[PDB]
């Protein structure tokens, strides 16, 4: 009915706007804090900004494609939309396992890192994230509603894998060896706490988001499509997620936020 | 040793004992009057135009 | 003159060169604090790992190490101190083999675990002349100092637990070590105790720790 | 004998806070309530000198007040361009260390010093001339005299008046209880003061090399201390948050500068052209622009994130120039 619509409409736009408005802050205060600028901070920023992307490019297209269920954008915007929405959401997800594997040499090597970190090989790590991001959405070009475009199944099996499973073996591999390295720093009991809920809200977030998402690809190479619309923006939930969650664990930042607005 | 200290510290408050001081009403007049001398001089406290100002 | 201007700007971009590549050389280097009280064999300690200020250059394993003994000053503690608030870690020498050491010491150890730019900085203790220490406590005990047992094991961590009783301060290990008197690779404790530093600055900063 | 001379001391002292009071006919707020206001004026940003790593912790400007020198804690002593925001020197020092750094009023030589105990002059390539070195503790503060002598402050307790071309000290001032912070010389270059841990300033002779007179308003160690522009006055920041306006020909404290809000320790303080605005660099990343006759904050100023350390007036008064532990120095204007 349309009064679901109505609250359905306010709740995705509201969630539009408060993941913009909390990606626009977190790049403002890195670049506005003198303290702030440092390769391990570049590497949060550049995930904001990726999440700030999902939130202009992907977010406000997706909030009329759920209410309708039927495209109003021309055939070339379709072409545009989906495509981003792939790499945005593949830049967001390559960017925390880039991140973890920024923190990995940082914890295991620590003495020999310190030295390699500089903000020009920050930089590169950025660039590769986003030279294979669009490097997914590029195979599929073989072209009433605007849905992803399935033809080739080994190109999806590649899509997916890429894009998500190989970023999350990867991502439970670093912090699996991360959380070894931690423990042993910590043997107080009271840290070893903080350590496992950190650990678990760092991965958990990354996984309980998009594991639903990327399952429903290998489903539907089965059940109608009201919960395909609900695990999209469950993992553009995320993208609001992981800004608050990467920058929480900072003390740095979040004493420069507070410090900003009050 | 002792005795050395605070016999050079007696005399050091000697020599500033015996000293020619003056009203503070006098010495405020000094301070104000010439404030108000140079007060068309100074760039700072009536703000200087962006023609003479050389960081402008 | 525009050329004229140019050459100033032309001056200044081999300055800005030369300040770059001097800052980044300068910044990777690890920076120390030797602290403690006098003869307390903080000479010693910089000569096996290698008059205001006093110097140090030396490098082990594959990192450049900056050592700054502090002595003969006997001024205001507090202008000095803050020069370098920035130092990776504070080294604290202190004598064993002497008791207006321990008890003074561990005043001064307390003031700069204490002193509000170096509550986020890391100490190193040394509880230097242990050889000396343990034909000491024989003779003459560690009653003095309030309490235990007379023995070197016992002795020495009743001192090494009142320098660490005097801590009051999350995320500031302090790191112990007993050399004999002035006779043992101890650099590579420096080594270890930063090591673990570093690490538990990037864990602190990631989040975990 | 030692109870007798701290007897006639302390008589001394009271002879002499009688005297300063029989003085005290009004106060300075009282004849200068009258007169109007500066009102709310703040000097906009002008230049941000973006070149040092360390915490800066000095800078002077030049007679001509065109190039200002900074010394900083990366081992870097940096002659800047005011007008042209470049480069001219970049001097790198021998100690890592630098807490005071001077310039010379000819426009040649350079100073500096620190937990070196030396102050280390620079003729303007560039090497050391002469390294003045003679003092038990840390270089404190140091300011040109002329292009021969030079004066300095120290941790030993103790100012000495030395000179370039011989290399040695000509007279040793000795007087304060604690280490001495600041020094500032005066128009003249004939007298100057000097703050100290102790909380007191005291008035030297160049020629005599003597005490004239004490000073003691503060509670907290004097950190800054600076000349008011006519020669008869002089205002001193110190660690109890209040800066103290003293007269040499009252002999006494004329007026305090403080508030509530502001609870650190000023680290530098300077005059402007005229003497009406008293600027103060405090601790708590701010520097308030004081007005010296009526008691009262004309504006503030707010471009640094941490801690101001110096701060420096231009000698005709065109613009301030203030140094920080972010490692900027911000021009206003
Ligand atoms: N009924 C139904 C139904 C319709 C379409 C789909 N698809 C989703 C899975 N499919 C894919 O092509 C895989 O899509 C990817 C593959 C990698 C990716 N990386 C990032 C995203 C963005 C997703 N929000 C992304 C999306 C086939 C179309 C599933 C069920």
């Amino acid at each position: 009915s349309l009064p679901w619509k109505v609250l359905l409409v306010m709740l995705l736009a509201l969630i539009t706007l408060a993941t913009t408005l909390s990606n626009a802050f977190v790049i403002a205060t890195v670049y506005r804090t003198r303290k702030l600028h440092t390769p391990a901070n570049y590497l949060i920023a550049s995930l904001a900004v990726t999440d700030l992307l999902v939130s202009i490019l992907v977010m406000p297209i997706s909030t009329m494609y759920t209410v309708t269920g039927r495209w109003t954008l021309g055939q070339v915007v379709c072409d545009f939309w989906l495509s981003s929405d792939i790499t945005c959401c593949t830049a967001s997800i390559w960017h925390l396992c880039v991140i973890a594997l920024d923190r990995y040499w940082a914890i295991t090597d620590a003495v020999e890192y310190s030295a390699k970190r500089t903000p020009k090989r920050a930089a590169v790590m950025i660039a590769l994230v986003w030279v294979f991001s669009i490097s997914i959405s590029l195979p599929p070009f073989f072209w009433s509603e605007c849905v992803v475009n399935t033809d080739h199944i080994l190109y999806t099996v590649y899509s997916t894998v890429g894009a998500f499973y190989f970023p999350t073996l990867l991502l439970i591999a670093l912090y699996g060896r991360i959380y070894v390295e931690a423990r042993s720093r910590i043997l107080m009991a009271a840290r070893e706490r903080k350590a496992t809920k950190t650990l678990g809200i760092i991965l958990g977030a990354f996984i309980v988001c998009w594991l639903p998402f990327f399952i429903i690809s290998l489903v539907m190479p089965w059940f109608h499509l009201a919960i395909f619309d609900f695990f999209t923006w469950l993992g553009y939930l995320n993208s609001l997620i992981n800004p608050i969650i990467y920058t929480m664990s900072n003390e740095d930042f979040k004493q420069a936020f507070h410090k900003l607005i009050r | 040793a002792s005795i050395a200290q605070a016999r050079k510290l007696v005399e050091q408050l000697k020599m500033e004992a015996n000293i020619d001081r003056i009203k503070v009403s006098k010495a405020a007049a000094d301070l104000m009057a010439y404030c108000e001398a140079h007060a068309k001089e100074d760039p700072l406290l009536t703000p200087v135009p962006a023609s003479e100002n050389p960081f402008r | 003159l525009s050329a004229e201007e140019r050459a100033a700007l032309e001056r200044s971009k081999a300055i800005e060169k030369n300040l770059k590549e001097d800052g980044i050389s300068a910044a990777k280097d690890v920076k120390l604090l030797l602290l403690g009280a006098d003869n307390s064999g903080k000479s010693t300690i910089v000569k096996q790992m290698k008059t205001g200020i006093v110097e140090t250059h030396f490098t082990f394993k594959n990192l450049h190490f900056r050592l700054f003994d502090v002595g003969g000053q006997r001024s205001e503690r507090k202008k000095w101190i803050h020069c370098f608030e920035d130092v990776t870690a504070i080294i604290f020498c202190v004598d064993l083999s002497d008791y207006n050491r321990m008890h003074e010491s561990l005043m001064l150890f307390d003031s700069i675990c204490n002193n509000k730019f170096f509550i986020d900085t890391s100490i190193i203790l040394f509880l230097n002349k242990k050889d000396l220490f343990g034909e000491k406590i024989k003779k003459s005990p560690l009653t003095i100092c309030f309490p235990g047992p007379n023995t070197y094991e016992d002795a020495a961590a009743y001192i090494q637990a009142q320098f660490e009783s005097k801590n009051r301060s999350p995320n500031k290990e302090i790191y112990c070590h007993m050399t004999c008197a002035t006779d043992t690779n101890n650099a590579q404790v420096i080594f270890d105790a930063v090591t673990d530093i570093i690490i538990a600055n990037n864990l602190r900063g990631c989040g975990l720790y | 004998e030692l109870d007798q001379l701290r007897q006639e001391a302390e008589q001394l002292k009271n002879q002499i806070r009688d005297a300063r009071k029989a003085c005290a006919d009004a106060t300075l707020s009282q004849i200068t309530n009258n007169i109007d206001p500066v009102g709310r004026i703040q000097m906009r940003t002008r230049r941000t000198l973006r070149g040092h790593l360390a915490k800066i912790y000095a800078m002077h400007w030049g007679t001509d007040s065109r190039l200002l020198v900074s010394a900083s804690q990366d081992g870097k002593l940096i002659i800047w361009d005011s007008y042209t925001t470049n480069k001219v020197h970049a001097i790198p020092l021998r100690s890592s260390w630098v807490m005071t750094c001077a310039y010379a009023p000819s426009g040649n030589y350079v100073a500096c010093g620190g937990l070196d105990n030396i102050c280390s002059i620079y003729n303007l390539n560039v090497r050391v001339s002469r390294e003045l070195a003679g003092h038990t503790g840390y270089l404190s503060c140091c300011r040109f005299l002329d292009d021969n002598q030079i004066v300095t402050s120290s941790g030993d307790t103790t100012c000495a008046l030395w000179d370039i071309e011989t290399g040695q000290q000509t007279t040793t001032f000795t007087g304060h209880t604690g280490d001495v912070m600041s020094l500032s010389l005066a128009p003249d270059t004939r007298l100057f003061v000097s703050g100290a841990c102790d909380a007191s300033a005291k008035l030297w002779d160049v020629r005599e090399g003597m005490c004239r007179q004490t000073f003691t308003g503060h509670e907290s160690d004097i950190n800054a201390i600076c000349f008011f522009p006519n020669g008869n006055a002089f205002a001193t920041g110190s660690d109890d948050a209040t800066c103290r306006l003293f007269d040499l020909r009252a002999d006494q404290e004329l007026m305090t500068y403080s508030h509530d809000n502001i609870i650190c320790g000023i680290t530098s303080v300077s005059f402007s052209k005229s003497g009406r605005l008293l600027l103060a660099g405090y601790d708590d990343f701010n520097c308030n622009v004081w007005d010296a006759l009526k008691a009262d904050r004309a504006g503030v100023l707010a471009g640094h994130d941490n801690r101001v350390s110096c701060l420096g007036v231009t000698d005709d008064g065109m613009a301030v120039a203030t140094g920080s532990w972010d490692s900027f120095l911000k021009i206003w204007n």
